[PDB]
């Protein structure tokens, strides 16, 4: 997606050298730079998208889809990891009962 | 169709002897207060429809149909 | 990717829009330069909206794609007739399934019907069957005695009714339900667990309330529906469906129910002194249990609960509510379930 | 549409409302367009000056609504206030972007011409009336009839037509000019007036009969 | 309310520092809304016994906490309801409630509208209702322009 | 009421038949015909002009004897004048519909002459008042902006109008005319609450005035300044307020107190894990904006507290209680809640 392209054949789409100012080509780059950062901001969603890459307050409604709630001043990077061994908790039998006890140390 | 002044009905299978659908699909229609006929289905072309609507005559059902 | 209002977007756009002349700087609402930035920005604004709302639903999407806990649809609703004969039985007569039921009554003109034969004994007067609604919602919740007649010849049958109303008519899940049921889930891969009991013994859609009480050597499950009523297929399904969530070394079972009875009074001061007639006083007795009967074994009654749940109508209009009789909260037993009995509500 | 009239020495708005509508009856509600007091027409100057917005004497222009819209209550409102403005709102409103008026007749069937200016203040150039019609036929004559990304089939194939300079080519741009004059509804038809080719260059001019 | 009920709901919501650049807005009540709003305070009305639709817009200013994090903004909010639920009503039926609205009454609308708006998309939280919100502004100018036109014209 | 021309015209024919027995010939073109035509058009004429005084009349004529201006979409004009190089020496003429185009580009507006003016043989300046074409407010326009001429001459200089054009003029609906009135006749009420409450408005730095009534005294207070009221304005309102008091009736004018609450509350959350220190925050802070959102004169129930409190989330929070809150607080009139010291625990 490109103002420039499939806007229209006669619009003059580059500033006129013989004036400096040109209010057409200045009301363009404008309208170009906006869609231009909103595609940007598009494209930057794609880490949003998905929980390995999730920050702020995606990840934090990832974590309550999960139901692992945030803890109080604590990162990204390891917050997804704590999710990841939630989801994947090992408990029920005694050795892991008692290898649980790493998390209640 | 009017379901409001229509109360519950006990409509027998046997109304017409040896009767047709048609004949008994004439009976639950209880014309002319309502329509019924076959048409094509515009909303989903290649098939048909069965059509069983209260009567147009209404103004605001008459406004509801589509203008040609 | 943040959110953004119009304001902000269309003062930044303005400020671009200026760099290299000054033969713009007029922005009343009477140019047509200013409204069309206007409807530019609302446009943008409109599209992060959208988007995040997307991706909202698109994380919701992977969540059912990935474990296939798919939402629950429409439920359908059911409960239980009386039959009443003329005189008692004689012979051992026959009931087929799908045999309809029909209310005579106008404003509840929904059908339904059963799924299961039933034979009534000889000698018999009365048999009780149970009846789906063909319909699924909030229309299948009807008043108590609202079947009537049998819509069919019933030659053998004078009258039916229904002494109990019907609660398991419910709509499609909310957000909010498939997030907690989710997160159950989520903290049920540990079997062996009480938390992993209650998503085993919850994955059946028809349950509703649901506790598990454990004590040294044996684990016990209770359960209800919405109405209220243990039924033997119901068990019978639990126990065919629990399998895969059990404890291998212990005995479990699944029964016991009981419902609980208590008398609410409450005193309410509303703020008008005017319109203090017994139908404020009929509309707020049916809230109140409305409110109760929607309580499940696992929850208990509260004193602070009961009045948030009643002073969900505005607080301009009632000013006060206190209670003579209750004073301290309640604490169910884990077989029984606390519900409305016979409630009076007084202005004073 | 209306058509315009003008007052005439020691007329009365009877005859005025005869002459177009046929019957005098008519003129009760053709007061109320023209939003005039009593004195609807009034010879002395002096005695509009009291009023002069609400009332009309000799030289001064009328509405005269057809028929159609003389009985409508929301034409009755427009036409008593906009006046003048009726012709514009009826020719529409476009933003101008006739910045360079020179350059662009130097640059037939040549993308990058056209461009938005500034007048007033602070705003953008807009056209109205008349000279909004000639700009949107010039757009529409320069620009090819299969360019646009959206509602195609909009322009002309006078970039494909130059040729030997021949007659018959010549008439085959006269008909392409006046099947793009003649594609607006608003316009009613169009003719050659004088047709002229000498050397290199073609020359010619068009006359069209643009409604009201 | 003479011809047909109204949820209760919406009867219940009805009867009851920041500053934008562009805007400034003003707490003139509509001369419609001054009568209309007295009748929803009495009991003389039709109601139902029951409620649906949740995705109307009043459900989403009730779920949130707009009541209690700005009451100001939740006071203009009741406000805009109360003139934009008695346009609908005066098309619909009982056409007697004409000439009591005028354009200014209306413009100063869209400007607590817009007002609200700006401080509803500081937070994350207001995005479905800036989202409908959003969409009436465009539809009072529409009345605004056509409001005079139909006045002379009833 | 009025009647169309055909009625008038029968009636004339029916008594000229029933009068005149030498005129028996009605076709068109007759002179008599012709005269009756004409007579019954001017009394149709005469007939819409008495309909017209009659609709300006029921529209506005009975409110203009009241103090209020009608506007009427007049045009905008004022006095131009114009200079020459050199004394005339001739009758120059001047004739209507000259356009005074606006020297400024970046106005566009323009104004014309109705009338005809005729210079003298000798005079160097004369002046002329020019209407412009342009209604509403928009017409108005700055001093020293007219500064040409579309008919131009050698002997003209230069075009200035010393006075600012004022009489720019906008008409507004009859709804916005009758409101005002509406207004005015409202505003006259006195001795009544809320004729005394708008009384107050009226003055400057009077907002949020409440009014205690009772048979024995008249009390008012307010916190109109900044959450204050001072002295002076005590002073100036007490003054004001004599017009609106009742007669015989004691008038008192106090200022406003307030009564901070300590409370220490406790919550119970479902999830435990959910907890820390932006929820319990939060949770503080919504606690002490309910309270300062207090209206005057407001006793704080503890149930309105809990119900506040708990629908932040139904689910999330299971159980309350306030450890230093017995019962509800009763406030006098005159006081108003505030957060004094607001303490959460949660559990």
């Amino acid at each position: 997606a490109n103002f420039l392209k499939n806007l229209h054949p006669l619009l003059r789409r580059d500033r006129n050298k013989k004036d400096n100012q040109d209010p057409n080509f200045a009301l363009i780059d404008a309208l170009n730079e906006e869609m231009n950062q909103v595609e940007k901001d598009a494209i930057e969603s794609k880490l949003q998208s998905s929980l390995k890459t999730s920050t702020s307050e995606y990840l934090d409604k990832f974590g309550d889809w999960f139901g692992v709630y945030r803890k109080t001043d604590e990162k990204d990077d390891v917050y997804r990891a704590r999710i990841i061994k939630y989801l994947l908790l090992k408990r029920g039998t005694n050795n892991a009962i008692i290898d649980a006890i790493k998390d209640y140390l | 169709s009017w379901d409001e002044f229509e109360k519950l009905t006990e409509v027998s299978a046997f109304t017409n002897f040896d009767g047709s659908l048609k004949q008994l699909m004439d009976m639950v229609t209880a014309r002319p207060f309502n329509e019924l006929f076959f048409k094509n289905s515009e909303k989903t072309p290649g098939k048909a429809q069965l059509v069983l609507r209260k009567t147009p005559f209404n103004p605001t059902e008459w406004r509801a149909l589509d203008m040609i | 990717m943040k959110t953004r209002k119009l304001t902000n977007i269309l003062s930044k756009l303005i400020d671009k829009t200026m760099a290299g002349t000054s033969k713009i700087t007029d922005f009343t609402p009477g140019s047509a330069s200013r409204s069309l930035l206007e409807a530019v920005s609302l446009e943008i604004e409109q599209f992060y909206i959208l988007t995040k709302e997307n991706i909202d639903w698109g994380i919701q999407e992977g969540i059912i794609e990935a474990f296939d806990f798919q939402k629950r649809q429409s439920k359908r609703a059911y409960g239980d007739v009386t039959i009443q004969f003329y005189q008692p039985l004689d012979m051992r007569m026959y009931i087929p399934a799908g045999t309809t039921f029909t209310s005579t009554r106008q404003e509840y003109p929904q059908q339904f019907e059963t799924l299961v034969d039933y034979y009534a004994e000889p000698d018999s007067t009365e048999i009780v069957v149970e009846v789906y609604c063909k319909e699924t919602g909030v229309a299948g919740n009807v008043p108590e005695g609202t079947i009537n007649t049998i819509a069919s010849g019933s030659s053998l049958i004078r009258s039916v009714n229904n002494e109990y109303s019907f609660n398991t008519g419910t709509k499609e899940e909310s957000q909010e339900d498939f997030k907690r049921r989710f997160h159950s889930f989520v903290e049920s891969r540990g079997r062996a667990t009480n938390k992993s009991v209650r998503y085993g013994a919850l994955q059946i859609p028809d349950v509703e309330g649901v506790y598990v009480y454990e004590e040294t050597g044996h684990i016990t499950v209770f359960a209800h529906d919405r109405n209220g009523n243990l039924s033997d297929t119901l068990k019978e399904d639990i126990i065919d469906a629990l399998q895969d969530y059990r404890p291998s070394g212990i005995m479990l079972d699944v029964t016991g129910v009981e419902k609980e009875e208590v008398n609410v009074s409450a005193t309410v001061t509303i703020s008008n002194k005017s319109r203090i007639g017994d139908t404020l006083q009929k509309h707020i007795e049916s809230v109140i249990r409305s409110y109760l009967n929607n309580l499940k074994t696992s929850d208990d009654l509260i004193i602070t609960d009961l009045i948030q749940a009643i002073m969900n109508i505005d607080d301009v209009l009632i000013y006060d509510v206190s209670f003579d009789n209750l004073d301290e909260n309640i604490i169910v037993p884990p077989q029984g379930i606390i519900r409305a009995g016979e409630i009076k509500v007084e202005l004073k | 549409r209306f058509k315009k009239h003008v007052v005439q020495h020691e007329e009365t708005m009877q005859a005025i409302a005869q002459r177009y509508y046929g019957d005098v009856s008519y003129w009760i509600d053709l007061v109320e367009h023209n939003n005039l007091k009593y004195p609807y027409l009034v010879e002395t100057d002096e005695e509009k000056m009291k009023d002069p917005e609400r009332l009309a004497s000799t030289g001064d222009t009328l509405i005269i609504p057809i028929e159609s819209d003389l009985t409508d209550v929301s034409a009755k409102e427009i036409n008593s206030r906009d006046k003048d403005v009726l012709v514009e709102l009826a020719l529409g409103r476009d933003l101008n972007i006739t910045a360079d008026e020179k350059y662009f007749n130097e640059h037939g069937t040549s993308d990058n011409i056209l461009a938005f200016s500034t007048n007033g203040n602070g705003d953008l150039d807009t056209v109205k009336g008349i000279d909004n019609m000639k700009q949107q036929l010039q757009a529409r004559l320069l620009t090819p009839r299969g360019s646009l990304m959206l509602h195609p089939n909009y322009g002309s194939d006078l970039h494909n037509l130059f040729g030997l300079n021949i007659p018959e080519q010549a008439t085959l741009i006269e008909m392409e000019v006046l099947r793009t004059l003649t594609s607006d509804n608003r316009v009613k038809s169009a003719n050659l007036i004088d047709w002229k080719i000498q050397g290199n260059v073609y020359s010619g001019q068009f006359s069209v009969e643009i409604k009201s | 309310n003479n011809f047909i009920p109204q949820p209760q709901g919406l009867l219940r919501f009805l009867n009851t520092s920041f500053v934008s650049k562009f805007y400034t807005p003003q707490l003139q009540l509509s001369e419609l809304a001054k009568k209309v709003l007295t009748n929803i305070k009495t009991d003389d009305i039709p109601v139902l016994e029951r409620e649906f639709n949740d995705n109307t817009i009043i459900h989403k200013a009730n779920d949130t906490l707009l009541k209690v994090q700005a009451p100001r903004m939740y006071m203009i909010l009741q406000s805009i309801v109360l003139e934009a639920y008695a346009i609908v009503n005066c098309f619909v039926e009982n056409p007697s409630s004409l000439k009591y609205l005028t354009e200014e009454d209306v413009s100063i609308t869209r400007e607590n509208l817009n007002y609200v708006a700006d401080y509803l998309g500081n937070y994350d939280d207001y995005n479905s209702v800036v989202l409908d919100l959003r969409d009436l502004d465009l539809c009072f100018s529409a009345i605004e322009l056509q409001l005079p036109l139909i006045k002379k014209e009833a």
